């Protein structure tokens, strides 16, 4: 049976003067109708029965509008999703370009559909489909804490690095390498110049703002807070949002806008660089090797992602937070399988480390577990080679997240 | 939609549906809709060693599949009685959800029961 929404969309398509393309205004009206529909499955069935669903996909032309339409349908449909996907595939004969433009150039149109569909399902299942913002973004453009964690500026949206600087990076000009790398040397000195309130403000800014997502219309309404996504990932991986927050806050203090631009742009350049990207500074090859999107995307979609697509997803905050959390849980589980006798330097640095405790939740870990894991998150894990500075740096971030003024939904 | 995570000594782990009262059973958890409604939903989730009866309908559920059947029988003034029984594999074992409610307006979707099955797991 027709729906109010199917009838409206059919009326608009039937009335449209051109049979190859609806107007931008007509398209925006169809997208709004789809997003406000209380019976999306029935609407999709109706449109597919009349032959109008394929027409809809064929006739909504500019890529930005196609992305909004497709992400909206993918994210709202359940029992009729396959019908929509099929109609979209049928439509692609006459539009090989589809959604595969701008920031989404590494996602084939059906891959875009599948990501949207899987992400919407995961946000509903794991509890991050909606969250009111409780923090506002920084306008910093240089220096420590001027990457996406502070600013909400997606790395994929940053201007192309100036031609002169791209060349210099390729040639390893020392000042330019510096400019586009980690901003901190002396980690303690940096923490020393932040007041206790400055520290809390950074944490609140980080977690309180909306995710910077590449798939906003996959969500029912506005994108959720980072804090919401971190709580969901903590529940999924038997961690705590405080631990996840500490790891990300440390990475983001040691992050700049320019580092974000290099991180992403190098990864999708002809070099396919193996950079650490986004909130948690996840390495491209690690995300692939350890299947770090397992809990947000199904296996067939994941196995089909190109390397540049994976790098692109690491720039979408929710994918990055889940990958970060999954990897923290990987490092902890791996730790639990080690022999402390074969880790004398680790024991020397973290003498109250308890390897078995890692298998359980961080609330029950010795503080030495958190310090050691921080070393083994920045560096290769459990090789008995430690980062001298990262443990204290993460431990201070953790102390901030354990302040009574930090609340997670 | 769901709140607390519940863990059975047999290794079944699941979440409690919001607004339902939970009790532990021999091989899992029983959920009964809260309050004192006329026509409450009732859900049970269990670990089971034996497979489902053969040749049941199949559907996609999350990223695997489930075998299921919905039965109907005479009810009362709130409608016919409907029951879902559905199972999915969990390693060499199975997880089963059964659910019931009445309806006078056709077969219930059992959306809540399907969601509970999807998120259940063994460890
Ligand atoms: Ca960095
Ligand atoms: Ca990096
Ligand atoms: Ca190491």
């Amino acid at each position: 049976h027709m729906t109010a929404t199917s009838d409206l969309i059919e009326s608009l398509i039937s009335y449209s003067w051109d049979d190859w393309q609806v107007t931008r205004q007509e398209a925006r009206r169809v997208i709004a109708a789809i997003r406000n529909d209380n019976v999306p499955d029935a609407t999709i069935a109706a449109l597919d029965k009349s032959g109008s669903l394929i027409k809809l996909f064929q006739r909504v032309g500019p890529p930005e509008l196609a992305r909004s339409l497709i992400a909206s349908i993918a994210g709202r449909t359940t029992m009729q999703r396959y019908q929509a996907r099929n109609a979209l595939i049928r439509s692609l004969i006459n539009n090989p370009l589809g959604t595969q433009t701008d920031n989404w150039i590494y996602f084939p149109t059906i891959t875009f559909f599948d990501i949207c569909a899987d992400l919407a399902d995961a946000a509903g299942r794991l509890g991050f489909a909606a969250a009111g913002a409780t923090g506002v973004a920084s306008q910093a453009i240089q220096g420590p804490f001027s990457g996406v964690g502070a600013t909400g500026v997606n790395p994929t949206d940053l201007p192309s690095i100036a031609f002169g600087d791209q060349l210099k990076l390729l040639n390893k000009d020392p000042a330019t390498v510096t400019k586009y790398s980690n901003p901190l040397g002396d980690l303690g000195a940096y923490l020393s110049q932040l007041s206790p309130q400055d520290k809390l403000n950074q944490a609140q800014t980080l977690v309180g703002q909306p995710i910077s997502t590449l798939f906003p219309d996959a969500y029912p309404g506005n994108p959720p807070s980072r804090a919401k996504v971190m709580s969901a990932a903590a529940r999924k991986y038997d961690l705590t949002p405080q631990l996840i927050g500490a790891i990300i806050l440390a990475e983001q203090r040691d992050q700049t806008r320019d580092e974000d631009a290099k991180d992403y742009q190098a990864a999708v350049s002809i070099k396919s660089a193996n950079t650490s990207i986004g909130l948690g500074q996840v390495v491209v090859s690690t995300a692939i090797k350890y299947e770090l999107f397992t809990d947000l995307l199904g296996q067939p979609v994941r196995r089909g992602l190109s390397r540049k697509a994976v790098a692109t997803l690491l720039a979408s905050d929710e994918f990055n937070i889940f990958a970060t959390a999954r990897y923290i849980r990987y490092v902890a589980n791996l730790a639990s399988q080690q022999d402390l006798r074969k880790l004398p330097k680790t024991r020397g640095a973290f003498p109250s480390i308890d390897l078995r405790a890692y298998a359980g939740n961080p609330r029950n870990w010795p503080r030495d577990n958190v310090r050691a894991l921080a070393s083994e998150y920045t560096s290769r894990p459990w090789d008995d080679n430690l980062s001298p500075g990262w443990p204290m740096f993460v431990d201070d971030a953790y102390a901030t997240f354990l302040d009574p003024g930090m609340r997670f939904p | 939609d769901f709140d607390k995570t519940l863990t059975h000594p047999n290794g079944l782990v699941v979440e409690r549906p919001v607004g339902f009262d939970a009790r532990r059973s021999a091989e899992g958890f029983r959920f009964d809709e809260g309050g004192k409604l006329r026509n409450p939903r009732q859900l049970e989730v269990q670990r089971q060693d034996a497979p489902p009866p053969p040749d049941l309908a199949s559907r996609r559920l999350g990223d695997g599949e489930a075998r299921y059947k919905v039965e109907e029988d005479d009810g009362g003034s709130a409608g016919s009685e409907y029951r879902l029984w559905a199972a999915k594999p969990a390693g060499a074992r199975w997880i089963v959800v059964s659910a019931s409610e009445q309806s006078e307006d056709g077969e219930p979707t059992f959306a809540l029961a399907w969601a509970l099955l999807e998120r259940a797991r063994l460890q």
